[PDB]
């Protein structure tokens, strides 16, 4: 068995977690009360991946809520799926960081991290064979950055073998409502580079773009963005739970995606996506999904991949399909767009196929990209960061928390080195 | 008695095993329950042949097979599919974690503590034979268990038994189509196993079988359930002589003797002539001459290579059904007449012929037309060198920059081993080029 | 520098009587000259490539005739001088089972290895020109901590607790510089830094003002003379042929502290890193670190004046290369001590060790092979 321990921190993390658990309980046909009222037996074949068995024929997800401060606890606990979670996992403090990385890491977070570590240890001790951890948080904020990185570091120290998977929301370059995003984001990236196995860069700008242009929504809200991210995050781990012609898991993706230890920042994507009113006009074929994935406007990372080269990509398809058609389409993508792929990899594409589609679809598929163009987002943050740090705009809100100024400089340098590393592989060689 | 232990390793191995055992059960009239209605119908004979089935007291016929995946998703289908009650409960799933397309994990770290169970089960199966043996190991290069655990298992088997024929049926990487980006590493790292331990290895390539299905069978959108059926037809045709009567029965020993001129050249190609769709079954006689000529067509080969670019060092024809020696001899003479088929000057005879009276069967829901006669050709040629050269190039394009190397180094594989593996491959290629040379007087 | 690369030095261990008793001598290790080691296969007729001869370049090679002190007097004493002269130097060590690295570096008290002799030379040289008590700690190569009375007493208590609970270089400045010599000893194990001078009963990294990484909260111990340093080191050794399973780093920092109490004087650092040569986990980590290290050294050898291209030195991929980032960058320099053994049973490992650690490695093949 291959169990996953799901962790989430911050307002963004908790809301994405709520939507994700809604989607998963829909997939396995689990009632909000925790009972099962599905149809196909395959739902219970691998329900242990996410859920523990409670005595009354009941299922309880392995969710750990990190700093569910009362403002978000009241939302989650009173929501539609508030009662599914076991209350012992509702770990939280009072007087949160307030968009201050130092408070989230050193001052306030160090007081609460012990409880979360104890809960994580108790949950992990119950697994037959743990596969890895899955974290959901947001950079540029408060507790989600500081405590998120603190928990990543301590858990990875405790469980070095197991896969540390992170789904993080980057700060958008333009659409921002927080002044001190650059400092928190820079420190979080510095902590993230050395302490995770794979991190998925999500940006709100790209999700808004997809909602406005692809789905033709006029009034998108955070619910829809969480819907898209949940769809992706379910698509990634679909092969662990259901059979298929060609199986895959987290470790298999990690091996076939991370050519060097520090190059583990990815661009997620999902297909198909289209408004309801037009769904009757387009038939679902593997060519259509393949066309929609590699379209630069479907990427959730807010970065055009054509500005660089794909180090490596992976397609995880779901639904009944022929392997010849899939292989032909991926080979066609490699051959036609050969200018946008790294030359010194003979084959840049990983393929996985699951034979159980989503509930309401014949076919679906999930894309994970890894390209040097991602370096762009780091550069933008770095620019904004220096534009403040040279003036010492808000250092007194940080240095007062027992943070020497030097901790900033190191982080900045680390980010620059990361950018330089990606820039090594943009040139043909 | 004559028995063969089928071992399957990895997902490709297990699916090929499913298709193969479906074909065997259909051939011997054995139900999915293991009961055999023909036993009470005939009341005699060994039609529940010991070559693939052990008979118990209750009349149930249990397959002689063991197989591993290190990923319970694939074998649990067998444990729940229609044949769950056929196989013995000893289908060794041990996949608390997968190898994850990593040779080092399969061979050194994860594969340990499972090889003992597999060797124990194979010992228990082998103790039940009062007669001939020979292992048929199925796997896929480029994967996990199929690359590392297969090497471990071969290494242990060559010591425990040693003087037993070990036939290998391995999925090779295609020139273009690939489902992984670390495939060349895992493929190259098994060359030592395939050289030192295997007694005869049959390579197949998915792109070639796709071409055959699209062209001959008229299947626009094939999937693995058809490629496995074709490979099962091959394997059934190879082992036909051990079970059914025939004018010329070729055993495994005489089979290997006439096909492997030297110890290090045990890599024959395979092909099957009457592929033929259902609708095309009419408008063609399918005489012995036609299928014999069709076997030599480069477009019908199961490995993406061109025999015209090399010389034929050995060839073995295995016929099934309504075949008479007169037509076989005439067809062989016609083949020898043609100048497109080049034989090395040091093999004047060139042909081994085996004929069997049991015609092939058609799987229900299949796509092969019922035919009166059929032929499977195996041929040891030098053109197979091409199939290695491309792969070696791909390996170099990664290894020059040490891409993905650390994923192995952290698993206990010393780095220098990579170089050693490639060197072995290099030596193999040179050997083939040193047997296509015409003799000098 | 003049494309110094590494300037690797080689020690070849002599045979032991018990080894010759088992016919271990089959001509595995030899030398064409003092610069190029020659490694050949033993005549392994057992178990039912006749020589496979490989050549390995070294700055100097030292056969079995050369003892530990003979090794030190010819190569490393200069480097000690070079450190006290005002440079920063880092001596790596590598070898395999029976190679003699743990005797080459540490050895006994009489035929002292490079480490005790470095202690002896440095501390004997600075007698009469040292501060009697601790006054100034070498935290960094470009920063120090001045100690008040209570801090000095506490450091003395630390030194005495570690000591109790179980000859000259060109530098000669009496009455001008009250040298402050401090030592440290830790180990990198599973990418975790453990302070080792702490007596028998995890450290962090961070950068200095110039971006040079250093280790945080390292138990630097002031020392007076040779024997104090040797005893502190010996006690710290217990917290770490017999060979390491971790990368054990000893280091010494000398503050050229003028009589006025100059803050941030010239800090001279000599460090020695004993490297570990399919316990699974550590082994993979060891190989992983070594792999990264090899790449870094290869980059450091590829990025010399021979190419005039910097490319990338992947020192960030491991703790070992990150902490020694300053020596890859140019803030310091580094050399290498390789150990081998002529025993047949060691040969493959020995060969691999040379291929990992030689100044340069080449294939000769010994063309007289292919007898059959
Ligand atoms: C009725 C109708 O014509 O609309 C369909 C539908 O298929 C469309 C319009 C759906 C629909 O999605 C959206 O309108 C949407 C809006 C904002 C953000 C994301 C989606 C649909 O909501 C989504 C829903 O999809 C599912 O049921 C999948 O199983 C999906 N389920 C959920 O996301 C889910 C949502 C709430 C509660 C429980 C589950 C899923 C996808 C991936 C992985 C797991 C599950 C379907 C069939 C529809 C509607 C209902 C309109 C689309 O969505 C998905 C993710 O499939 C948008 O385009 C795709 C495909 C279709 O075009
Ligand atoms: N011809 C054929 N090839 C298959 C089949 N199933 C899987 N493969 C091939 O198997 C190769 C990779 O093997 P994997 O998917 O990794 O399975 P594995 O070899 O057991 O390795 P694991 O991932 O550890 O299970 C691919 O190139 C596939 O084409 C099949 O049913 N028929
Ligand atoms: N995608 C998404 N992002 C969100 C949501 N809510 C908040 N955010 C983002 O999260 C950031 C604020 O981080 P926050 O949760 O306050 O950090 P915290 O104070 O530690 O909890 C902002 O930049 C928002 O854009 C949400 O529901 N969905
Ligand atoms: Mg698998």
């Amino acid at each position: 068995m291959r169990e996953i321990v799901h962790i989430q921190a911050g307002q963004c993390g908790n809301q994405i977690g709520a939507k994700f658990w809604e989607v998963i309980s829909d997939e396995h046909g689990i009632d909000p009360t925790g009972s099962y009222h599905g149809d196909s037996d395959l739902q219970l074949e691998r329900i242990n991946v996410y859920y523990n068995e409670a005595t009354g024929n009941k299922y309880v997800p392995r969710a750990i809520l990190v700093d569910l401060e009362p403002g978000t606890m009241d939302s989650v606990r009173s929501g539609p799926f508030g009662q599914i979670f076991r209350p012992d996992n509702f770990v939280f403090g009072q007087s949160g960081a307030g968009n201050n990385w130092a408070k989230g890491h050193y001052t306030e977070g160090a007081e609460l991290v012990d409880s979360v570590l104890d809960v994580v240890r108790k949950e992990s001790e119950s697994c037959d064979c743990l596969q890895g951890f899955q974290l959901t948080h947001s950079l540029g904020g408060g507790t989600g950055s500081g405590m998120g990185t603190l928990l990543i570091s301590k858990i990875r120290e405790e469980y070095p073998d197991r896969i540390m998977n992170t789904f993080s929301v980057m700060p958008s370059p333009k659409v921002s409502d927080t002044v001190v995003e650059p400092y928190n984001a820079t420190l979080s990236v510095h902590q993230l580079v050395e302490n995770t196995d794979e991190t998925y860069c999500i940006d709100n700008e790209a999700l808004y773009d997809i909602c406005f242009r692809t789905l033709k929504l006029t009034t998108p809200t955070y619910g829809d963005l969480n819907h898209l991210v949940s769809a992706t995050m379910s698509g990634v781990t679909t092969c662990l739970r259901f059979p298929g012609q060609l199986n895959a898991d987290l470790r298999k993706l990690a091996v076939n995606m991370v050519p060097f230890p520090r190059l583990h920042f990815f661009m997620p994507g999902f297909a198909p996506l289209t408004s309801r009113g037009s769904q009757q006009y387009r038939a679902l074929t593997v060519p259509e999904l393949t066309q929609q994935m590699f379209d630069s406007k479907n990427m959730m990372a807010a970065c055009d991949p054509r500005h660089g080269r794909y180090l490596t990509v992976a397609a995880i398809f779901r639904g009944r399909m022929s392997m010849k058609e899939v292989d032909e389409q991926m080979l066609n993508v490699q051959n036609k767009n050969s200018s946008y792929f790294v030359e010194w990899i003979p084959n840049n594409v990983k393929t996985a196929v699951c034979d159980i589609p989503p509930r309401g679809l014949k076919m679906s598929a999930t894309f994970i990209g890894n390209s040097t163009a991602i370096q762009e987002l780091f550069k933008r943050i770095s620019e904004q960061f220096t534009a403040m740090f040279r003036r010492k705009a808000f250092l007194h809100w940080y240095t007062g928390e027992g943070m020497d100024e030097m901790e900033f400089t190191e982080a900045e340098s680390n980010m620059n080195d990361l950018v330089s590393e990606y820039q090594q592989y943009q040139d043909a060689t | 008695m004559r028995e063969c232990i089928s071992i399957h390793v990895g997902q490709a191995g297990v699916q090929i095993g499913n298709a193969c055992w479906e074909l065997y059960c259909l051939e011997h009239g054995i139900q999915p329950d293991g009961q055999m209605p023909s036993d009470k119908t005939i009341g005699g004979g060994d039609d529940s042949f010991n070559t693939f089935f052990s008979e118990t007291g209750a009349g149930k016929h249990v397959p002689r097979a063991v197989f591993v995946d290190l990923e319970p998703t694939v074998i649990d289908e067998v444990r729940t599919g229609t044949y769950r009650q056929l196989f013995h409960p000893e289908q060794l799933i041990t996949g608390k974690e997968d190898a994850a397309n990593n040779y080092a994990r399969g061979h050194y770290t994860i594969g340990k503590e499972i090889i003992d169970l597999v060797l124990d089960r194979i010992r228990k199966l082998a103790d039940q034979c009062t007669g001939l043996q020979g292992f048929l190991v199925f796997h896929s290069f480029g994967g996990g268990t199929g690359s590392g655990f297969t090497s471990l298992l071969m290494e242990r088997l060559s010591v425990d038994y040693g003087k037993k024929s070990k036939l290998e049926f391995s999925i090779y990487p295609a020139p273009q189509v690939s489902t992984a980006v670390v495939e060349p590493y895992n493929s190259i790292l098994t060359t030592h196993t395939t050289l030192e331990h295997s007694d005869c290895a049959f390579m197949v390539d998915n792109e070639a079988i796709y071409d055959i299905c699209r062209r001959n069978l008229d299947i626009e959108r094939p999937t693995y359930t058809n490629l496995n059926r074709l490979i099962s037809q091959i394997v059934s045709s190879i082992t036909a002589s051990l079970r059914f009567d025939g004018a010329l029965n070729v055993d495994l020993t005489e089979f290997q003797t006439n096909l492997v001129p030297y110890p290090r050249i045990h890599f024959p190609l395979a092909t099957y002539a009457p592929v033929i769709s259902a609708e095309k079954a009419y408008h063609e006689q399918l005489s012995v001459a036609e299928i014999t000529n069709a076997c030599f067509e480069p477009a019908n080969q199961m490995v993406k290579c061109d025999p015209r670019h090399g010389k034929y060092m050995a060839c073995c024809l295995l016929y099934r059904g309504d075949v008479v020696p007169k037509d076989v001899n005439a067809a062989i003479a016609t083949i020898k007449t043609k100048r497109s088929i080049q034989f090395v000057d040091w093999c004047p005879t060139g042909f081994k012929v085996g004929i069997n009276y049991q015609p092939p069967t058609v799987v229900p829901g299949g796509d092969l037309a019922k035919v009166q006669r059929a032929v499977c050709m195996l041929s040891n040629t030098t053109a197979i060198a091409e199939a290695w050269a491309r792969l070696d190039h791909k390996f170099d394009l990664m290894y020059a920059k040490r891409a993905f190397v650390h994923w192995y180094v952290g698993e206990g594989m010393e780095e220098g081993e990579f170089s050693e593996a490639r060197e072995d491959m290099a030596a193999l290629e040179k050997d083939y080029e040193e047997v296509g040379v015409d003799s000098v007087e | 520098d003049t494309s110094e690369k590494v300037k690797v030095y080689l020690r070849i261990r002599p045979f032991l009587t018990s080894e010759l008793d088992r016919q271990e001598d089959q001509g595995c290790v030899c030398i064409e000259n003092t610069e190029t080691l020659v490694l050949q296969a033993p005549k392994d007729s057992f178990a039912l490539v006749g020589q496979a001869t490989h050549k390995f370049t070294f700055s100097q090679i030292f056969g079995p005739e050369v003892g530990q002190v003979a090794f030190f007097n010819l190569t490393m004493k200069e480097m000690v001088k070079d450190v006290l002269k005002g440079q920063n130097w880092l001596i790596y060590t590598y070898g395999v089972t029976n190679s003699g690295k743990t005797y080459t570096i540490q050895g006994t008290s009489k035929d002292a290895g490079i480490l005790p002799q470095s202690l002896a030379l440095i501390f004997n040289s600075l007698q009469g020109q040292l501060h009697p008590t601790p006054d100034l700690k070498p935290l960094l190569s470009n920063e120090v901590i001045w100690l008040d009375s209570k801090q000095i007493r506490q450091e003395e208590m630390k030194k005495l607790s570690l000591l109790i609970g179980g000859d000259t270089v060109p530098v000669s400045v009496p009455a001008d510089i009250r040298f402050s010599v401090w030592i440290s000893f830790f180990e990198i194990y599973n990418e975790l830094l453990y302070d080792l001078l702490e007596p028998p009963s995890t450290l962090r990294l961070c950068e200095d003002q110039n971006g040079n990484p250093y280790v945080k909260d390292l138990n630097w111990i002031h020392v007076r003379d040779v024997e104090e340093a040797w005893k502190l080191l010996k006690v710290g050794r217990k917290n770490q042929q017999q060979s390491s399973r971790s990368h054990s780093i000893f280091s010494i920092r000398i503050l050229h502290l003028q009589g006025e109490g100059d803050i941030v004087p010239k800090i001279s650092e000599l460090s020695l890193c004993d490297l570990a040569g399919c316990r699974l986990k550590e082994a993979g980590n060891i190989n992983t670190s070594l792999h990264t290290l090899g790449r870094c050294i290869a980059a450091l050898r590829q990025n010399q004046q021979n190419r005039s291209k910097q490319n990338l030195i992947p020192f960030r991929d491991s703790k070992l290369t990150r902490v020694f980032q300053g020596f890859f960058t140019g803030r310091g320099r580094s050399c290498m001590i390789v150990n081998v053994n002529p025993c047949a049973s060691t040969y493959d490992e020995t060969l691999h060790a040379a291929k990992f650690s030689a100044l340069a490695s080449q294939l000769v093949h010994a063309p007289p092979v292919h007898l059959g």
